């Protein structure tokens, strides 16, 4: 018999019903290493733990892809007007504080 | 004292309400429920039992003709034959050897018992609450019948409290319903003068005493078989029967919300669903003078050990400072917690221990000493039974709260990035700022 | 033979259904309501009637010390006083001059007639129809009692017919009401329990014969004065009889649609709301076969004087030839005009007189004499009276029809304004065109 956390009730023979109740008992590790926390939510609402974390990861992964694509136009616009004509960038005195160093100098 | 708030109708649940009347010490008033009966209105649309098919004895007027005596019982069926020749023991029946006729007659009854077997086939349209509940603050521990509809005002010693309409108008039974004994099934009767034969509703009298016996069931006669006296009939057998066979499963077995089902006043017994309001109104000799009540500061929880199973898994001990002895009230404003204690007993060291419920890894919630506050947090752990006897004693709130283990990493995590986001931004501002002037 | 059919809910309306079903002749079936009971459904809250105060005799226990004891009646109020020296007549009550206490007591009690003059507070939620309807087609003239909600199936001599739910569900009678002898207040009576001292329901009961008597009544006692054994009580007057004086306009003065109120079973007459649709079933029988039913060629009509007045205003006669002589129906089709009969004899001689009322100056309405039909027109004329007896005979449609006066000449001007448009219109473009090519 499935016994979800609002109960069950089952009334075997003549017997007087009896009525259960499920704890909230995931496995998986309580407080402690995300990898063992988002064990412990999966088991409770199994389809709301993975639609949160994949929707986190999502998000955090766009962040991270939008630094870097920031950072590398950053990097356009700083090292364009240096090198149009001439070969020169301060090297890395003002190669480091404006813009990216990694220009070849 | 005005005071309004909502209970949840859930039968034993050990609710709390904390009354804060400024220039009184805080009164913390448990209640809980312990049955709720819902009663629909009725309307007995008709009654149905087995039928009973009389059939009165051939009247063979041979040696002549019989005519077709027409009457207006219950599906009265009489049919008149021609050429028998009944053989009723020790010879012939009369002294022709043709031109004789048998007047079979038969019609439906209602059984000679059924004021014992019939089945209601009511039509309940509308709901009434009727709830008992028991409301222990100070010393009272009573407990009282009220309609919880807005309109009974119970008074428990002083105090007048009113149970307003239920906050769901949810109720397990349809438009239509039926009673046979003990159960209440949801069927779709057909409406009175419509049966047919064989299914439910074949025989219905209007009310068990009442005699219309709309009946019915394709009663139909036969030519006797020559040389003998019977009566031959096919009817369709009790419709009743029929559906007592084939009723299915009742309501008793399938109601939501674990509605048990009562049958003789018909009515639905611990329905767990909505909220109940409640509003009281409380005389000042209730409560307590700030000034006779001791008073508490430095307030600050501990949490001992947090278990967050079904039952009052976790424990926490308050630190204060009093200045005299006595006893006031405990609560938790927030919903994540539910107490046991309601009033616990403040001694001069500073020392107190409680006990909470709560369904909530990472909880956080005020609990209010006497007068005081102080913001309360544990780190609670999964109990390992995955099944338990006793119902739950914690509103099922399982959402954790900021500064919590699991939303401190994500806020860790999300900080980082979003200084690396402000860190391309301001980068990314400069860089087109020295291109522009 | 189904027909479905809406008739406006309005007592004394002389309704005209024409149904023409295929193969037989048009019939007209005449009908009307006579009355509408609106019975309301109601649950008893609680029955208030004028309380009695009852005070039983002082007890006067001098030299000792009477202590007071409490009872549990309803508003029962004990109060037990020292240093008093009762003076009954002839000398003092005792021998011993002070250390005397008197236990006075009182509380409240039902009038000791109120089954003869409580105020119920019954609170009504559904409505209930019931109608009287007269019913005229061929020649029955028969009345029956219906419930207009589509399952009650009334036959009347062959035809069934079957009154469907009312169009409209509007109740004058709002969730709570009060009933007090004669009158059906819309009042909203405080909650069981919780009556106030003066205002209605100071004393609640719960059934006129049961005894809960919550009686609310400030009932407060008072030091007897010195040298006397009264036992004086400042309770405040009571709060039926304040009710009596200060009831307000009771329903029956303030119904909607003229809604008269009965009160013994608690319901609202005539309400003029809303339509009834009814659907017929009607056996071939009551129908004509066309062969043997008179033919009508060159039907007309010819109005000799219509004032459209809240009676039958209008005459109209008809010239027609037919083959034959006898009766058969007639009805208008349009709304706009209402005929008095609703069979009409057919004679060789082509005329046939008819009552008609109306409601607009031009009226028009296509006449269905026997079979025929005839585009009927009228330029109707207004009375002069201003003030009638009797209720309105008509449907209350005053748009006239085209070809009235007023709007012939709406058309006059506007067919003349379009032609000057078209004339513009018409050059312009030829010069535009010209313009162009």
């Amino acid at each position: 018999i499935p016994v979800p956390v609002d109960g069950m009730e089952y009334h075997w023979g003549n017997n007087d019903p009896v009525r259960l109740w499920s704890q909230l008992t995931t496995e998986g590790k309580p407080h402690g290493w995300p990898h063992q926390i988002v064990q412990y939510y999966y088991g409770l609402y199994p389809a709301a733990t993975v639609s949160a974390v994949v929707g986190m990861s999502l998000l955090a992964l766009i962040s991270i892809f939008a630094s870097c694509y920031m950072l590398v136009a950053a990097r356009s616009k700083c090292l364009t007007p240096y090198a149009l004509t001439p070969g020169a960038a301060v090297p890395w005195t003002l190669g480091i504080l404006c813009c990216a160093p990694r220009a070849h100098a | 004292y005005e005071h309004s708030t909502v209970m949840p109708n859930v039968v034993g649940f050990p609710y709390k309400a904390h009354i804060e009347r400024p220039g009184y010490s805080p009164l913390t008033l448990q209640m809980q429920v312990v049955e709720t009966s819902l009663e629909p209105t009725l309307n007995l649309e008709y009654i149905t039992c087995e039928y009973k098919t009389v059939v009165p004895s051939p009247y063979v007027k041979c040696c002549g003709a019989s005519e077709c005596s027409t009457k207006e019982k219950p599906d009265y069926q009489c049919k008149v034959y021609t050429g028998v020749y009944p053989f009723m023991w020790g010879g012939a029946y009369c002294f022709c050897d043709s031109e004789n006729t048998q007047l079979s007659e038969a019609y439906v009854d209602r059984s000679d018992v059924c004021r014992h077997d019939h089945a209601s086939a009511y039509k309940a349209h509308t709901a009434s609450l009727k709830a008992k509940v028991r409301v222990m603050y100070g010393n009272v521990n009573q407990t009282v019948d009220v309609y919880v509809n807005g309109d009974h005002a119970v008074t428990i010693g002083g105090t007048q409290f009113i149970f307003g309409p239920l906050s769901s108008a949810w109720t397990p039974f349809d438009n239509k319903i039926v009673v046979y004994k003990d159960e209440v099934f949801n069927q779709d009767f057909p409406p009175y003068g419509s049966g047919q034969p064989g299914r439910f509703g074949d025989i219905q009298s209007r009310t068990v005493e009442s005699n219309d016996l709309y009946a019915n069931t394709a009663l139909k006669l036969a030519r006797p078989s020559p040389g003998m006296v019977h009566v031959p009939y096919t009817q369709t057998p009790s419709g009743f029967k029929y559906w007592l066979k084939e009723k299915g499963t009742a309501l008793n077995t399938k109601a939501p919300f674990g509605c048990q089902i009562k049958t003789n006043p018909v009515r639905a017994m611990n329905c767990a669903v909505g909220n109940i309001p409640v509003s009281m109104n409380l005389p000042d000799s209730a409560f307590t003078r700030i000034v006779e009540a001791p008073t508490i500061i430095d307030l600050t929880c501990t949490v001992a050990t947090c278990t967050h199973s079904s039952d009052f898994g976790g424990v926490l001990t308050l630190t204060y400072k009093t200045n005299k002895n006595g006893d006031c009230s405990v609560h938790s404003h927030s919903n994540v917690a539910t107490l046991q204690e309601a009033t616990a007993k403040v001694k001069t060291a500073g020392k107190v221990t409680l006990h909470f419920s709560t369904a909530s890894a990472s909880p956080s919630f005020v609990v209010s000493l006497c007068s005081a506050r102080a913001t309360c947090s544990a780190s609670c752990e999964p109990p390992k039974d995955h099944i338990v006897p006793y119902a739950a004693s914690h509103s099922n709130v399982v959402f954790p709260d900021m500064s919590g283990t699991a939303l401190s990493w994500v806020q860790k995590i999300s900080g980082g990035l979003g200084a690396f986001a402000i860190g391309a931004i301001l980068v990314l501002v400069v860089v087109t700022c020295i291109g522009l002037r």
